């Protein structure tokens, strides 16, 4: 009952060293190695297509055998390396095989992840929501015995359990240099959360990191996951062995079709001038009046451009509005114009998240009693919007934290000894009604909410709107609010309403949400023309700032950057025109001088 | 794969037959004085430097660097047996302990095989303790780089030491007599805790089977000194992207009690793991002491101090992205380089920064923070703490021989505002948990920042009414620079110019004179606290000439200036500073000018 | 739980590598090893006593702990073979080591081989009784599996459990070739005859042979055999495993004391010519008369000298002799005698041993239906002698297989598939009563009991003693049997008889004992003087046959022959004398003559 010799993964294992024998062709896997060996690292990694393409056979058979697969190409890649370099080698006990290239039905989402894939590779993307701390993880245990003056090991591997006494009963002391020990650490992902539809349940998947794979990762990272899905021992739990990890870009693409870039070109070619106004006309319809909050909702979904410098000063191009109003105004409706509307958008209300709340929170999981950083709704937004509701109501350590993330785009933690720094670049907009309604204009915003003075320095736009009770006005509304009301769809008979459904000049929602998904990728630059234009009205600002909302400040000029960045990209624009800062300087003069 | 007894012979040799030619040459068996002064209790830790072993047996060493708990064993029994030889005084029998050991002893030899449970342990047959000193060829290992893979081995790292607990005594081999038998009981313990034992295995009552029951004795138990600790990763090794990472330190035996929170030590010691099951065991990991110590160019650079506009230069590297402030930059750097404390006198230069937002204060203290050595950021814990019964440093602490840069000034907690009282006062840190009034050195310059409230600042209300924090707290800082945010259209349209450059290029714009970076500062620095200046006495008579004639100033001035003797001693820092910036050894007429200089402008800032 | 490093295995194999390392030294283990070598065999001997003398410690730990030093001694020797020649190495699996020498406390008997030798080297001295056929036993077992295209293995060692199938149910077939297969035999040895109490119970152990120690053994042999004493898997039952076999010379040597020596020399060198008669008188003092026979019996104690001839003859020196005669006559009382007197003797009835019979005989164990061959009593007897009494009631079968061991010595058998020729060289004192009593001297000494004449030819000699109703012979030997009945210890009251005990000039019998197998070793050769002599006088015998027991044949001159050798013999003379022949001619004409 022990093995001699296996033909098949003899054979695998050869194959594996001529395909890593990449010497007569173009070297580039030899090159790799070398790197490799130059770097210290022990974790090749690889295109799978590439193996593919030297044996589809083998690559099928890695692919849908993954565990026996791997073993005998880190064997290959062990000899592989001992050749070029048997004491490089002879340092590291084991080396490591990174997957990577297209994966065809192998790449899949936490969602569409079934048990169909066990024991099969699998190339998850998703987001990181809970993290575990590094720990260390025996897996080759070495022990001495004096009485017989012998040396046993016990490996562990994928497999009271601790030996620590001779068969005799002797005593047996560890060897602690002598064993293998090797840091680790669990994760799990879940789908992108734009891409998620709410009727679905949440697919989350538990993911496993050692050796350098460990600390490769946080909570809030757009991640692609390439590893062997595997059972656990007892209806099994189940859980993703990770390979190789990579961090994607969260910008990513903007993929759609050519025909809505086309389309996007052709209205974007069609009237630039009008094309902002034309949208912020159609991008709450619903919705009458505040037409420069809607053109400030705007600016906010566009963004401005992050500028980091040589220094690491690390300018955000994200911008914050704060709303303020008295209730039965349409706040959260236009928010939820914003869910409907934003490319990645992430609601919220004034509590937050249970437990973990707005932001990052540690978790003891009370399953195990094991700590777990997971990640809050501000990290989840990184690089995307939050909408806050009932901001007023948020949580005195949450107005703590929202110092850091609205300054830094950044909240760091270190309880419970876990040290971490986790990236939080998000617009924010939120809103809040005035304490006990009945917004008083004589006292400060603060007066009415209590923001401590410093969160309306953070927030780059402020915006009151009171219900100001002129009957005109109100006929406005009312005459807007009715026709909405009456309004029947074009197919019916003013007969049945809609069904119960158990499933949940104008523009399009849709078509605006993909026409601002590419406008975000535009990186648009200053002009010395605009530049020196801005310059003139900020201190133009700060000459009207002479009578005495908050006084006109250096957080106010890069305000104007931003906003003339954001209307620059809402004309797909490369360079900011004197309109773009003209609009910005307009609408933050109604900002502060109504 | 190599018989341990044999090493145990290399060892042995080594021991005894190790020497090195001490003070005036004086071939010493240095070692084997130190066995025999361990013979007759005179030692009690035998450090040892492994280059020694290295010095005819470098494999030894490197087999004792991937693995360090052996070879401990290994060379404390090799210890064991050599002691015996080398004892030749009947010394006194120092505490209860060695004449119990001898006790026991003529008890053994009172009786041969033998079983091996019917013997003592090696850990009772001590008094004496080992430990290494690691090599001068290992250098020193970050705490984030200790990673699983180094677990067992001997490592040395830097750090700063956040917290300690209390001495303890550890348990360490635990006796035990039996109810109804004269055999004595021992229990070696390795784990952190432990069943004890109840029955006794004697012989006697193993045959009797009388159920002789064990009671534990400590009086027959041996324990040692015993510490818990945490330290912190060395501000200069953390990334800019990172923050520091913590590592437990278990110390016992004489290295306890050699350290304190906030003391910049290097330990030497191996990495182990503790248990206090997912595909294998997962274990917590500390690193157990060995030893602790408490821890402190080119010519271009020559040529560029002799330069006039060098220490001018260098104020203008302070945070180039910011315009203007360039006098304020200037104080930031006399700061940054400290006093003297000649002989005491406080050498920091504590400045506090209050003005309207959005004028760079944050950031001005955050450049500082990346600048300094040792530096701390915070907002307000900032003060020591007593958790639980553990000390631990707050950033006050932390900042020791650095800077502490506390923004958001004005909203400090009152109390807090009394820590920092003492901290300028005394430079110490007292607090009472448990009404136990536990002073700690704070020797740290303060960069406080604040904002007034009610807005903007104004003019008419005077100093400590836009503000409200005590205005003898304030009077203590070195300088209080008032910053206001005035609309002047002409340096309005400076800075935003230079804001729209930053932005259309990602970089400040051409300045007379580049930037330096920052760690070619720190070296300046580090080059210029080499020095410690001194006054002469003549330069003494100008100077309490300009002391008596602005405090007639401030007699003049209506509003209180807040001259004071208090505004002479920080004179003498500032003076002695700018003649560290210049590298000379002797201040001069135009270092104190200079300070007066500022001084007057920061008076000026009040206006 | 995979040994990593033994210690002390390290240095033990070490340490007998160093002893193996025999260049610094005289040579003599390098040599044999060598000389091993070239003979191709695969089992080295060693002296126990160069261990000691090297080092005693390790000698000690092997007699104590035989398998564990065993196994590193065959460690060592493989390597240091594989160090003279690897390929020589190469062919043979492995090696063993044959231990050899002194034995202080461990060279003992299966009547003393205690329970207490469990896991001791033993050096066991015997007789084998039975040996088991050869038969091959597996002991490491190679498969493959088509299926997963792999080969496994298995070892037994002293570990149904043949595996055929794997895991996953494939089929297994083996590797027959690379499969390792030993021929195995078990034989039985029992304590002397000779020297072993009648009141105690036989003391038979088991003994296992493997290799080449398989057929260095047969049924009837005196041999010792180094070994493993060791328990059997379950009250246990315990084998011998067997490291080294010799056969030592079935002579052997009286050593007894130098007094007895001495004794003797003085006695042969008091009246060398008188010590035959001498001994013919104190041989069987208890009966009277039938000196001649007594002459002859003590002839056939000593008896001959074998010659073997260039042409692989084996011109045997042992001496037959048959006794016929009514009933109550002394025969019966003659053999117990001769037992009593023999050195080497065993008795037998007509019937023979319980079912082997006389010669040996293949028998089923009937525990595991197994055959063995069991040696029979004349088997035993070889080199020794045997008293058959009854001998008329010899079975059929037994009266054609006494025709090979009396011609030839030896004893085959092909039968039951089994196949043996065992050595039964055993002068055999035989003695039978005429059918009916009441012999009548007018037919054949064969018609009045049945023998073919075969027999008679075959015996040396033949002697007929009838009840003659003589009143002075009747007078002579009735008055020495009441004097035999009158005659009371000098110790002694004339009252109780001896106690009823649960224990079992005239020379005595022990004395004689000693010196008769003294004379044993003596080998007596001719000389031309008696060689001239007996020619002569067996010509007289042959002119002397013209006159009408058996006639004068070469047969009878060869039985004159060993008949002097056999006086030879009693008078210690290193060759033959005119006295041997001529007692031995008037011996011979005394039975042919009346
Ligand atoms: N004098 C200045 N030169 C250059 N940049 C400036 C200056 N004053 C303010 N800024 C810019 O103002 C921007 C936002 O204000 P800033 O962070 O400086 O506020 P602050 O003074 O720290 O405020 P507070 O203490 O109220 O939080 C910063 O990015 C900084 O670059
Ligand atoms: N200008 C407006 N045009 C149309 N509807 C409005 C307007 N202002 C308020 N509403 C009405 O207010 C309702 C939503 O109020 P909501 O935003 O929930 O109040 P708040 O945000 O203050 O809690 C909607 O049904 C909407 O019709
Ligand atoms: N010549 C003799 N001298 C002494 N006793 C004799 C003699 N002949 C026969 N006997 C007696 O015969 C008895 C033994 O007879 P046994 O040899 O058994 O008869 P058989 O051998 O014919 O069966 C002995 O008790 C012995 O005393
Ligand atoms: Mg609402
Ligand atoms: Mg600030
Ligand atoms: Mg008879
Ligand atoms: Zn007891």
């Amino acid at each position: 009952t022990v093995v001699l010799d296996d033909v098949e993964l003899r054979e695998a294992q050869r194959d594996y060293l001529d395909f890593l024998d990449d010497e007569e062709d173009q070297g580039i896997y030899q090159s790799k190695v070398r790197e490799l060996i130059s770097d210290n690292q022990y974790r090749l990694i690889v295109n799978v297509n590439d193996l593919r393409r030297k044996n589809e056979k083998r690559a099928n058979r890695l692919l849908n055998n993954a565990f026996e697969e791997l073993v005998a190409f880190q064997r290959a890649l062990k000899d592989f390396v001992a050749s070029i370099d048997a004491t490089y080698a002879k340092q590291y006990e084991e080396f490591y095989v990174g997957l990577e290239g297209s994966f065809g039905s192998k790449h899949v989402s936490p969602r569409t992840l079934t048990s169909c894939f066990l024991s099969c590779v699998v190339c998850v993307e998703g987001i990181v929501t809970k993290c575990s701390l590094v720990r260390p993880k025996v897996v080759r245990s070495v022990h001495y015995c004096p009485a017989t003056k012998k040396t046993i090991e016990r490996r562990y591997s994928d497999l009271s359990v601790y030996p620590t006494k001779d068969e005799e009963n002797n005593p047996l002391e560890t060897e602690y240099g002598l064993s293998v020990y090797k840091d680790h650490q669990t994760i799990t992902i879940q789908e992108m959360p734009e891409k998620a539809p709410a009727g679905q349940l949440p697919r989350s998947v538990d993911v496993i990191l050692d050796d350098d794979l460990v600390d490769k990762a946080k909570p809030g990272d757009r991640v692609q996951v390439v590893g062997t899905y595997r059972c656990l021992p007892g209806t099994f739990r189940t859980v993703l062995i990770a390979c190789n990890v990579k961090q994607m870009s969260k910008d990513a693409q903007p993929s759609f079709s050519a025909e809505d870039i086309a389309k996007i070109k052709k209205f974007s070619k069609t009237r630039s001038k009008d094309i902002f106004d034309q949208l912020a006309k159609s991008l709450a319809p619903s919705i009458h009046g505040h037409d420069y909050v809607k053109k400030a909702i705007l600016c906010l979904l566009l963004g401005g451009v992050e500028r980091d410098l040589e220094n690491g000063s690390h300018i955000r191009g994200d911008i914050n509005i704060l709303l303020i109003g008295d209730p039965s105004v349409a706040k959260s409706q236009l928010l939820r114009y914003v869910l409907c509307t934003a490319p990645r958008a992430i609601p919220t209300t004034g509590r937050g998240s249970s437990g973990v709340g707005l932001t990052a929170a540690v978790t003891t999981d009370q399953e195990t009693g094991e700590r777990r950083l997971e990640a809050g709704a501000m990290v989840l937004a990184d690089r995307g919007v939050v909408c806050i509701d009932e901001f007023d109501k948020m949580s005195d350590m949450d107005r703590t934290a929202i110092h850091e993330v609205m300054e830094q785009g950044r909240v760091t933690i270190a309880k419970a000894g876990i040290h971490a720094r986790l990236n939080a670049r998000c617009s924010v907009l939120a809103a809040a009604n005035p304490v006990y309604g009945r917004y008083d204009q004589y006292k400060t915003p603060m007066e009415n909410i209590g923001l401590q003075d410093s969160l309306l320095s953070r927030f780059d736009l402020l915006f009151i709107m009171l219900d100001q009770m002129d009957p005109e006005q109100d006929r406005e509304i009312s005459d807007h609010v009715l026709r909405m009301h009456r309004y029947r769809a074009p197919g019916e008979q003013d007969g049945d309403a809609m069904p119960l459904g158990s499933a949940v000049k104008m523009v399009s929602a849709a078509f605006m949400k993909k026409y601002i998904h590419v406008a975000k990728i535009i990186k648009p630059v200053l002009t010395q023309e605009s530049a020196t234009y801005i310059a003139e009205e900020y201190s133009r600002l700060r000459s009207q700032d002479s009578m005495s909302t908050s006084p006109v400040t250096a957080r106010t000029l890069e305000t104007l950057i931003r906003l003339a960045t954001a209307h620059a990209k809402a004309r797909m624009s490369k360079t900011v025109d004197l309109q773009d800062a003209e609009e910005a300087v307009e609408l933050v003069q109604y900002a502060y001088f109504k | 794969l190599k018989d341990y007894a044999l090493e145990k012979e290399k060892v042995k040799k080594f021991l005894q037959e190790f020497y090195q030619d001490d003070e005036l040459g004086k071939k010493q068996f240095k070692y084997g004085n130190q066995l025999v002064r361990l013979a007759h209790r005179e030692q009690v830790a035998l450090y040892v430097d492994l280059d020694d072993v290295a010095e005819d047996d470098p494999e030894l060493v490197d087999s004792i660097c991937e693995n360090a708990r052996r070879y401990a064993k290994l060379f404390a029994d090799a210890v064991q047996e050599l002691l015996p030889q080398y004892k030749e005084r009947e010394v006194v029998n120092k505490d209860v302990l060695d004449v119990y050991i001898e006790h026991r002893l003529m008890m053994e030899q009172r009786s041969m095989v033998r079983s091996p449970q019917n013997q003592y342990p090696a850990e009772l047959m001590r008094r004496f303790e080992l430990y290494f000193q690691g090599p001068s060829s290992n250098k020193p290992r970050v705490i984030r780089e200790v990673r699983a893979d180094s677990v067992g081995k001997l490592v040395t790292v830097r750090g700063i030491v956040t917290r300690v607990s209390e001495v303890k005594p550890k348990m360490v081999v635990a006796t035990y007599t039996c109810d109804q038998c004269g055999a004595e009981t021992y229990q070696p313990i390795q784990s952190p805790t432990f069943m004890p034992l109840i029955m006794c295995p004697s012989q006697e009552c193993q045959t009797n089977r009388s159920g002789g029951r064990l009671y534990l004795q400590t009086r027959g138990s041996r324990f040692i000194k015993f510490q818990e600790m945490k330290m912190q990763e060395h501000s200069d090794q953390v990334p800019v992207g990172n923050i520091p990472r913590s590592i437990t330190v278990l110390v016992e035996g004489e290295n306890t009690r050699i350290a304190q929170p906030g003391d910049h030590v290097s330990v030497t010691g191996i990495f182990l793991p503790i248990l206090r099951v997912v595909q294998g065991l997962l274990s917590e990991t500390y690193l157990e002491a060995h030893r602790i110590v408490k821890m402190n160019l080119t010519r271009e650079e020559l040529r560029q101090i002799a330069e006039e506009d060098f220490y001018e230069k260098l104020a203008a590297s302070i945070a180039p992205e910011i315009y203007g402030h360039e006098d304020v930059k200037k104080a930031l750097l006399l700061l940054l380089v400290g006093g003297v404390d000649q002989s005491k006198i406080r050498g920091n230069i504590n400045i506090c920064l209050m003005g309207d937002p959005g004028v760079a204060k944050s950031q001005l203290l955050s450049y500082i923070d990346r600048l300094a050595p040792r530096s701390q950021y915070t907002t307000g814990g900032l003060t020591a703490a007593v958790l639980r019964l553990t000390l631990e440093g707050g950033a006050l602490v932390l900042a020791d021989q650095g800077v502490c840069c506390i923004d958001e000034f004005d909203k400090m907690a009152e109390a807090d505002r009394t820590a920092i009282h003492e901290v300028m006062e005394q430079q110490t840190i007292s607090i009472a948990k448990a009404g136990i009034l536990t002073t700690l050195n704070a020797r740290c310059s303060i960069l406080a920042a604040a904002n007034p409230a009610y807005g903007r600042y104004n003019p008419r209300r005077s100093l400590e009414q836009n503000i409200q924090l005590p205005a003898a707290l304030l009077s203590r800082f070195d300088l209080l620079w008032l910053i206001q945010d005035r609309p002047d259209r002409d340096n309005d349209l400076r800075l935003a110019q230079h804001i729209t450059y930053v932005h259309q290029h990602s970089r400040q714009p051409p300045s007379q004179f580049e930037p330096l970076d920052m760690k070619l500062m720190r070296r300046y620095i580090a080059m210029c606290r080499e020095k410690q200046p001194m006054v002469p006495e003549s330069l003494a008579d100008y100077i309490t000439a300009a002391y008596v004639e602005m405090r007639r100033e401030a007699w003049a001035s209506k509003d209180a200036t807040y001259t004071s003797a208090r505004t002479l001693l920080a004179i003498l820092r500032l003076s002695t500073a700018l003649a560290r910036l210049r590298m000379v050894d002797v201040v001069e007429k135009e270092d104190v000018n200079e300070a007066i200089r500022l001084m007057e402008m920061s008076k000026d800032s009040l206006l």
